[PDB]
């Protein structure tokens, strides 16, 4: 079980960025994903979770009117695009694939991506 | 957890704090809350000459505006029409006072809908045993002038009032009964001079 | 068992039971939905009235209600009581005797994938039209509708599981044979509203044994 | 709605020492996660349902808590146990992590 | 059964010892649906199930 | 008392489900066993 | 009883003293069934208990 990530960018404030997230080794449809940020201060917080199989999404409500949220059912892979990037932004994101039962954890989690405003 | 926008909706709608289903919806006192029925007949299943008892299911079609059921429709992800059970809600008590078990009580618990502007609609099903008086002067070559008398048992003309939509009930959906035919079914709206 | 104890607990939480179980919003639910019948209690032909014993076998999915089987102890089933959870209003339109309500005592039971199948049992007075034109080498044929009754056709869309009624357990009567019971699929429009409602209609084309 | 907050912010301890952490919140709850991360690579699901343990957890470990205070209890010190700890909850919309614990030797 | 009464009638009480053995005795009455064997009459045998 | 502290000790909601059959793990058969005591025939209705 | 119903179906309320004396009278018709003695009718006595 393998979730694959991006590379690190170096994007100027103001331009809005895409990261991907795609995973093999189980049925991608079925569990839920959910995305999480990590500052330099170790101190997580949480941004948005979809469901593969629908596309339903529920924001953060930090988060609602700069996150989009797709996925897409060829490549079994989800696409994640924030805009409006200032200098509070510079952290690690994570996607993390958790099963969409009453646990309601993080079962598997990727290596992060690094975005640098 | 995750919620849909119905259940963010029903627990705002719906708080202990801001509604209560024992008080009528009257901005102030001595306001009349102007309600609206129809009947809509079904099917003549039995008209029992003996026991002088007609039973029939009808669709009482009956609709109010309370103030407090009211939202935004663009906020809550955009919901216009609105399902919830009849007991958590207030409504008038409408009965038939002739029939001939002693059931005033109401009928089943059907859940009821409510609009966005607060317009509340019920239609509850029901059987009913209606009494009604059976002219037998001619037979078997006769009219029979059977009634369904409705009224609220809580509640009077002082506190709600009562309009008819339609002067006839409605027989669209009404499939033939093969024993009785039904000429006409008017409708009228009776009140008292000098009686309050 | 102490994991199947921790997920009832975890489970019925926060579960408002008058909310319809969609993930979205316009998302229909959809409600495979069978009958099957134990014995034919009487035809009156003199009241016009129709007696049956009736299980009425309801499968509809749930999205708030699944769990992991892999951390609670391997379980996968759970039987709840049917006061507790969600559950549509099937109601038969042509009733001639009592109540419509389906009695709600009997428990459900859980997939761990929301497959939520519900049994209750009824005794159903129908109230169909006999011709006794011929007597008694009579066929008699006689419909029931099922259908939902406050949700519109956007909202609950129904779906037969096979094409005709599970006479699989049916106890044998001695004066009628049932010869074939089919069941049909309507959307119909009434003039009291402007929604589409659909229904499910059980027909039974039944002999007298002369 | 509820934000959780961790005490102590940085500890440490010798290999075979009891050690306690405590997560707490604003309002009550009754089931809430752990999870764990190292340096350098990724989180894991460590602690769920506020007491049971993971696949590859060894059985040392005990989180036990109620009403709006939890715990987190070592009872012997790992060789391998540097990482940093965090709490977090699902019960009330949205999800809030905690600030972490900085566990070393 | 011809009716729709399935279950018990009143919940009576019932006896559990310290070895975990747990019986209960209660009341119920049953309206069972049985066919008649009516070929000879009256004098006839009944298999009622 | 000494039967209103064993009362609730053994019947606790934290302990006790009435809706869970007692089965030590899965795929175990709890072998209910019954017998029947007639009393009446009250009414043999042809 | 001809019916099921064992217990009273009112469950009025009962009085009880400065003893600690607690008295309970509950309204109450009972269908009870007793068997008859029909030889010598009409002329007969009956015992129902
Ligand atoms: C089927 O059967 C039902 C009931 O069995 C019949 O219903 C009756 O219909 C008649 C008219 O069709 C109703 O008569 C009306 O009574 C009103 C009130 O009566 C007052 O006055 C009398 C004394 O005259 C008092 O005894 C009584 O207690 C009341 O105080 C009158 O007000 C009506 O008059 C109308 O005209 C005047 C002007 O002249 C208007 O000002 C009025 O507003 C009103 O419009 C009228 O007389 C009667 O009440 C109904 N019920 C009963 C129980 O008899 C159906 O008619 C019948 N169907 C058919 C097709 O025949
Ligand atoms: C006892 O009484 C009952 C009712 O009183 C009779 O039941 C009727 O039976 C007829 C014959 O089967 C039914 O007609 C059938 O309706 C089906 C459903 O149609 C609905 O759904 C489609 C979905 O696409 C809509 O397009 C449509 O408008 C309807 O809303 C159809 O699938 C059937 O088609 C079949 O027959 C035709 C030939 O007529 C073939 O060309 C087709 O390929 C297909 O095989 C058919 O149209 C009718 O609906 C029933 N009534 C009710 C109320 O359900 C019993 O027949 C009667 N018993 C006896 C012995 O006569
Ligand atoms: C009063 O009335 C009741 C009601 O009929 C009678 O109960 C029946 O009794 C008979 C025999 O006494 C039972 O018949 C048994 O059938 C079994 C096979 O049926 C099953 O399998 C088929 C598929 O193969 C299914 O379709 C069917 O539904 C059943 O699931 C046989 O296995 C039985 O054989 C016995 O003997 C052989 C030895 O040859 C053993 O190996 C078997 O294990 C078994 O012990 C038997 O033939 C019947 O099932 C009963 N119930 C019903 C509802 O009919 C009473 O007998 C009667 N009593 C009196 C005093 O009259
Ligand atoms: C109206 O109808 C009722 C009921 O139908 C009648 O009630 C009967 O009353 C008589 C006496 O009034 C009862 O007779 C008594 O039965 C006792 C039962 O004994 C049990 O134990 C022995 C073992 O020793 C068993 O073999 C037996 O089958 C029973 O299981 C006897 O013990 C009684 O003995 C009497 O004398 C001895 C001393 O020698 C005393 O110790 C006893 O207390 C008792 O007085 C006696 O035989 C009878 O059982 C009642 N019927 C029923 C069905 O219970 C009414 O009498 C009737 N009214 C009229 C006017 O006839
Ligand atoms: C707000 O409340 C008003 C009434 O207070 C609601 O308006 C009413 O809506 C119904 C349903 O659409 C209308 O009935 C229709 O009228 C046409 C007229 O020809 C008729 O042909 C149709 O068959 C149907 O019966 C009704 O006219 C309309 N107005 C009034 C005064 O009753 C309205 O639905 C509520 N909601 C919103 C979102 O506005
Ligand atoms: C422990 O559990 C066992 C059952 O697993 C109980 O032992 C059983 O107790 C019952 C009631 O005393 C016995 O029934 C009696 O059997 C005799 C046999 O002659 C019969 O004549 C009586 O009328 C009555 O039915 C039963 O035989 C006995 N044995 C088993 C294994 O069932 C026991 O009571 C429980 N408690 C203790 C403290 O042991
Ligand atoms: C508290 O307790 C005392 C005694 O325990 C009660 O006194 C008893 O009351 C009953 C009924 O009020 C008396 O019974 C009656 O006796 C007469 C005697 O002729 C009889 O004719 C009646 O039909 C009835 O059976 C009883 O004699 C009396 N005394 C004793 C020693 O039992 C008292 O009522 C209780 N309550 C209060 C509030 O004091
Ligand atoms: C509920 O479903 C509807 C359609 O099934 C969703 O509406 C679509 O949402 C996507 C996502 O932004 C848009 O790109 C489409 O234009 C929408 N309209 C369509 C397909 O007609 C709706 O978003 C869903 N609800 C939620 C909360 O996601
Ligand atoms: C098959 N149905 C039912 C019978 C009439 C035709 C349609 C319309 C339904 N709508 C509705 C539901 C709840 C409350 C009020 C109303 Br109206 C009720
Ligand atoms: C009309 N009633 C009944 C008949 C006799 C006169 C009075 C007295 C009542 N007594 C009573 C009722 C309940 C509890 C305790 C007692 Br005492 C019984
Ligand atoms: C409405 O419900 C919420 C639910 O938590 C409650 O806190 C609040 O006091 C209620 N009343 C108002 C006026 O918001
Ligand atoms: C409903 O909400 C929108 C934005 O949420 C707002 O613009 C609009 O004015 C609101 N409607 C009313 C009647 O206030
Ligand atoms: C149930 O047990 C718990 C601990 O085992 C105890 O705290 C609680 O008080 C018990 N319940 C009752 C009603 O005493």
């Amino acid at each position: 079980v393998q979730l694959q990530q991006s590379g690190p960018e170096l994007v100027r404030p103001g331009v809005s960025v895409k990261i991907s997230c795609k995973g093999s080794g189980y049925t991608f449809t079925d569990y839920a994903l959910y995305w999480v940020r990590q500052s330099h201060a170790k101190s997580l917080e949480w941004i948005g979770v979809i469901n593969p199989y629908s596309g339903n999404t529920n924001y953060n409500q930090k988060f609602k009117g700069k996150a989009t949220m797709t996925v897409d059912k060829s490549s079994s892979t989800a696409y994640m695009e924030l805009a409006r990037l200032t200098s509070d932004d510079s952290a690690i994101y994570y996607c993390a694939s958790g099963y969409d039962g009453y646990p309601y954890t993080m079962d598997y989690w990727g290596p992060g991506a690094s975005v640098t405003v | 957890r995750v919620a849909n926008a119905e259940e963010k909706l029903m627990d705002d709608l719906l708080n202990k704090t801001r509604y209560n289903n024992l008080i009528r919806p009257a901005t102030s006192s001595s306001q009349l809350i102007s309600i609206k029925l129809q009947l809509s007949l079904a099917q003549l299943i039995s008209v029992n000459e003996r026991e002088q008892i007609m039973t029939t299911n009808v669709w009482l079609k009956q609709e109010w505006t309370d103030y407090r059921l009211t939202w935004n429709s663009s906020r809550y992800e955009g919901v216009n029409i609105l399902r919830i059970p009849a007991k958590r809600i207030w409504l008038p008590d409408i009965v038939l006072y002739n029939n001939a078990d002693g059931t005033y009580e109401v009928s089943v618990y059907t859940n009821l809908i409510v609009r966005s502007n607060g317009s509340v609609l019920w239609l509850p099903p029901a059987i009913y045993k209606s009494a009604c008086k059976i002219e037998v002067k001619y037979f078997p070559f006769d009219q029979q002038n059977c009634t369904l008398k409705f009224r609220s048992w809580t509640y009077d003309h002082t506190e709600i009032d009562m309009v008819l939509m339609t002067p006839t009930a409605s027989m669209d959906d009404f499939t033939p009964s093969g024993e009785w035919d039904i000429v006409a079914l008017p409708g009228r709206r009776t009140v008292n001079p000098q009686d309050p | 068992s102490e994991a199947e104890h921790r997920l009832f607990e975890r489970l019925f939480e926060d579960y408002n039971e008058i909310i319809r179980p969609v993930a979205n919003v316009s998302d229909p639910v959809i409600i495979h939905f069978e009958v099957s019948m134990s014995q034919l209690v009487k035809v009156d032909e003199v009241n016009q009235i129709m007696e049956t014993n009736l299980w009425l076998k309801q499968i509809w999915n749930d999205y708030k209600l699944k769990w992991n089987p892999s951390d609670y102890g391997g379980a996968e089933f759970m039987r709840v009581p049917a006061q507790k959870i969600w559950k549509p209003d099937i109601v038969l339109y042509n009733n001639a005797v009592g109540d419509f309500q389906v009695d709600d005592k009997t428990k459900a039971l859980l997939k761990y994938t929301g497959e939520v199948t519900w049994i209750p049992p009824a005794i159903f007075k129908s109230s169909c039209k006999i011709d006794v034109t011929y007597f008694p080498f009579d066929y008699q044929n006689c419909t029931m509708k099922f259908g939902s009754w406050s949700y519109d056709k956007a909202k609950i869309d129904l779906v037969l599981i096979g094409s005709s009624m599970n006479l699989k357990d049916y106890w044998e009567s001695g004066e009628w044979a049932i010869i074939k019971a089919p069941g049909y699929k309507h959307d119909i429009k009434y003039n009291c509203c402007e929604e589409i409602y659909p229904d499910i209609t059980y027909s039974l084309y039944i002999r007298r044994l002369p | 709605q509820i934000v959780l907050t961790q005490s102590p912010a940085i500890m440490s301890a010798s290999p075979g020492e009891k050690v306690t952490m405590t997560c707490s919140a604003s309002s009550s709850m009754t089931y809430m996660h752990w999870y764990q991360q190292k340096s350098g690579t990724s989180p894991k699901r460590w602690i769920y349902d506020t007491s049971q343990l993971a696949s590859g957890v060894p059985a040392r470990f005990r989180g036990s808590g109620s009403g709006t205070s939890f715990s987190l209890t070592i009872s012997s010190m790992e060789a391998e146990d540097a990482a940093t700890y965090y709490c977090q909850q699902w019960s009330s919309n949205p999800l809030t992590f905690g600030g972490g614990t900085k566990l070393e030797l």
